[PDB]
């Protein structure tokens, strides 16, 4: 039972710099004369192919800047170079005997100028009052990197509940997160405060960039 | 192309049985056998087993030999698995892969992966709600439009605006856990000029409750 | 040792290259029965059947066929590569070469690396392309010659009476001519197809020149690994 | 057999577009035609 350590977890390059991902075994995966250890890639949201198998020889299809090389119990997979569509997950498989064995994955991710979020404030719409709720949300769009706090003010008040934030994937054209802060609310808190804004504290600027609405409007 | 579909998202109480499908195409079935693997949320991936449709040999992990079992109809070409005593452990993705060795070989091509959940909750209906830009902060360069979709059940859900037609701006965000409930949100980037020149409408489609909703973005009024 | 397990499975943990019923000449060429067998992995051995069914599906000669499957035995992996992109052919017309002795779905259809030109406008002007190897490895390329049935078919199709197809590398000089005759009619066509080969060696280029009767190459074969390997004729099929 | 590499240099050495090579002994009949075609440079020369 080959067990797959891989490190790093996450691994972190810009364009351009070679990027090496590793793995070890527990015993020896390579007999017959060959080393069986497959290298396995997925992209977000789509399902895991083949990048190298056998740890030496490449798929069809798979561009030339792959590279797998190892022998023994280390393996190391090289990329030459980094472009913008290479985040994904990548997993190490051996093959020696059953049961297969898949390694902890490793996120790929991207470094690049930072990116200013674009911040816009939305008010709820007429059909949610119908239908007895309410639900403003900021909508945060092209910054990087994904570090980012957002808070939320009422009327001056800071406020904690309800706070729904959805991460998203790396942009495989230009590596920019996405984010979208949602509030849930109702018929017995929304219609006594008037000042609703999001702000954004950020690493690229300085001050929070705020954006705000109000019902009398 | 040698490209394996499967069946669709699958929902059933705890401790029933469930049967997935694999459909093969496009190239011999009886050579290459069929292995299967499962994906908690993309944490890791474990071996389930894998099939020869030649003879019907089987073999399993220890970790599933209990539950699992493959088999294959060759008159279809196609590869079934039985699941036992679901769990709430058990709620995740799978992978229907053909493996091109003998116990020594690779996976070639993957499958587009059936996920499975389990729930006492019953389904619920998707309901989309207008989302209009801000007329105040209006860029004549620039505005954004969305729409969100609260309370359905359960996962997934597709959503595409226009028919498709424009696929610069698109961003989907996944859901997340509210009360046991499931809502996402969704945003385009759209010229100010072209708005609201022409509709827009944006659609979602929920596989499992087979609704279809049209809806338009009205703009808001002061 | 007198007994087998009766099957047929991969030696030294590296699947064979098993042909059901195209053979070298259908597969290298790319016939369309067995597409299955494009993008080829690395294998160990070559299996193939004694009688093939489906083997060269145009009726012809493969040139020096025997003497190409000499190298198989040496080589353990191909790849294709786009050496003379279709849809370049703007003076030739390279869709319609298609022939009915080759069904896929009820469709009369062609090799898959292989392109049969034809006249397009009444005209069939002089091609002069060229392909320079810049792949570090041996490559592998493969053409062919149409031989009409009668003089009436030969306007019909290429519109000049005399044509030639001249083939020039470094080591290979070679003047070809079609050679019209009244033949008999096997898979339903009687005109017959005499393919080539040759090997380019790394750093080296192949010319090709014809003003008719010409089969341009579509996807050359690139030789990656060389090794020890042999095509064995047997009827059995993969044991796991 | 001297191969030319093109047809304008068949008339810069030879004058005859078309030429033939005839060679008859007791046991040997033999027609050689030139086989013009566009190869390789080795050793600084094309013509073969
Ligand atoms: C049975 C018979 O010969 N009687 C003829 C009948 O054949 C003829 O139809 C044409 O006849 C020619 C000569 O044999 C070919 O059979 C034609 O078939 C095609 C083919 O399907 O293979 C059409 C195809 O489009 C052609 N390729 C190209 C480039 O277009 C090929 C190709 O030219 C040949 O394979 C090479 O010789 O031929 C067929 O249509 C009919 C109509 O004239 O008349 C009967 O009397
Ligand atoms: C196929 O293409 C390759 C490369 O395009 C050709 O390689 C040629 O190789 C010769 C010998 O090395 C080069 O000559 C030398 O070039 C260098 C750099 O230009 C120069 O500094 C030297 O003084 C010498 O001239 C030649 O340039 C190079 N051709 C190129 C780079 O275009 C090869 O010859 C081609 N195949 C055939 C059959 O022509
Ligand atoms: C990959 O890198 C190794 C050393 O890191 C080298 O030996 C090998 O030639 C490289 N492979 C390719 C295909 O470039
Ligand atoms: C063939 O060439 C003539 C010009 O000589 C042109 O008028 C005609 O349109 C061409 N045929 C086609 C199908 O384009």
């Amino acid at each position: 039972d080959i067990v797959l350590t891989q490190s790093p977890g996450s691994l972190t390059v810009s364009l351009g710099q070679r990027a090496t991902i590793s793995c070890r075994a527990s015993e020896s995966v390579d007999n017959f004369g060959k080393s069986f250890m497959h290298w396995y890639q997925q992209k977000p949201g789509q399902s895991p192919k083949l990048l190298i198998y056998r740890a030496s020889n490449r798929e069809f299809g798979i561009p030339a800047r792959f590279n797998g090389s190892g022998s023994g119990t280390d393996f190391a997979l090289t990329i030459n170079p980094v472009e913008a569509d290479d985040v994904a997950t990548y997993f190490c498989q051996q093959s020696n005997e059953d049961p297969r064995t898949f390694g902890g994955g490793t996120k790929l991710e991207i470094k690049r100028a930072d990116a200013a979020p674009t911040v816009s404030i939305f008010p709820p719409s007429s059909e949610q009052l119908t239908s007895g709720g309410a639900s403003v949300v900021c909508f945060l769009n092209n910054f990087y990197p994904k570090d980012i706090n957002v808070k939320w003010k009422i009327d001056g008040s800071e406020r904690q509940n309800g706070v729904l934030n959805s991460w998203t994937d790396q942009d495989s054209k230009d590596s920019t997160y996405s984010m979208s802060s949602t509030l849930t609310l109702t018929k017995d808190e929304y219609e006594r405060h008037n000042s609703y804004t999001c702000e954004a504290t950020h690493k690229t600027s300085t001050s929070p960039i705020v954006k705000s609405f109000n019902r009398n409007e | 192309e040698v490209h394996l579909q499967q069946s669709g998202p699958e929902l059933v109480k705890p401790g029933a049985s469930v049967k997935m499908s694999c459909k093969t195409s496009g190239y011999t079935f009886t050579e290459y056998t069929i292995h299967w693997m499962k994906q908690s949320h993309g944490k890791s991936l474990e071996w389930i087993g894998g099939i020869f449709p030649n003879n019907g040999d089987t073999t399993y992990n220890q970790k599933f030999k209990v539950r699992a079992t493959l088999t294959v109809g060759r008159s279809s070409s196609t590869a079934y698995m039985d699941l036992r005593s679901l769990t709430s452990e058990d709620s995740a993705v799978y992978y229907c892969v053909r493996n091109y060795g003998s116990s020594y070989g690779y996976f070639d091509v993957w499958g587009a992966g059936t996920t499975v959940t389990v729930s006492s909750a019953k389904t619920t209906p998707p309901s989309v709600y207008p989302l209009a830009p801000g007329s105040a902060a209006q860029t004549n360069s620039m505005v954004t439009l969305g729409c969100l979709v609260k309370g359905y059940f359960p996962e997934p859900v597709t959503v595409t605006w226009n028919s498709g037609s424009l696929s610069s701006g698109v961003h989907t965000f996944p859901a997340v856990l509210q009360s046991d409930l499931y809502t996402l949100s969704s945003s385009v980037t759209v010229p100010s000029s072209t708005w609201p020149s022409e509709t827009v409408t944006c659609n979602v489609a929920h596989p499992a409750s087979s609704t279809k909703v049209d809806k338009k973005i009205v703009p808001r009024d002061c | 040792e007198k007994k087998h397990n009766g099957k047929l499975c991969d030696l030294d943990g590296v699947k064979p290259l098993i042909l059901r019923d195209c053979s070298v000449a259908g597969w290298l060429l790319g016939n369309p029965m067995c597409d299955e067998f494009i993008n080829v992995p690395e294998w160990s051995y070559i299996v193939e059947k004694a009688n093939p069914v489906n083997d060269l599906c145009y009726p012809g000669d493969f040139n020096d066929y025997e003497e190409l499957k000499h190298l198989l035995s040496r080589i353990n992996h191909f790849e294709k590569i786009q050496i003379i992109p279709k849809s370049s052919w703007s003076s030739h017309e390279a869709s319609l070469g298609v022939s009915s002795a080759c069904p896929y779905q009820g469709k009369s259809s062609f090799f898959r690396n292989v392109v049969w030109l034809i006249k397009k406008n009444s005209t069939y002007p002089t091609i002069k392309r060229s392909y320079n190897n810049t792949n570090q490895e041996d490559l592998l390329v493969l053409w062919g010659i149409h031989h009409p049935n009668d003089a009436a078919e030969q306007t019909k199709l290429y519109q000049n009476p005399t044509t030639y197809i001249s083939v020039g590398t470094s080591t290979l000089n070679q003047r070809l001519v079609p050679r019209i005759a009244t033949r008999s009619k096997v898979n339903g066509q009687s005109g017959r197809m005499e393919f080539f080969w040759t090997i380019l060696k790394p750093n080296d280029a192949i010319n090709f020149e014809s003003n008719g009767n010409f089969i341009a190459p579509e996807y050359a074969y690139k030789i990656v690994k060389k090794g020890d390997s042999t095509i064995m004729k047997s009827e059995l099929e993969y044991g796991n």
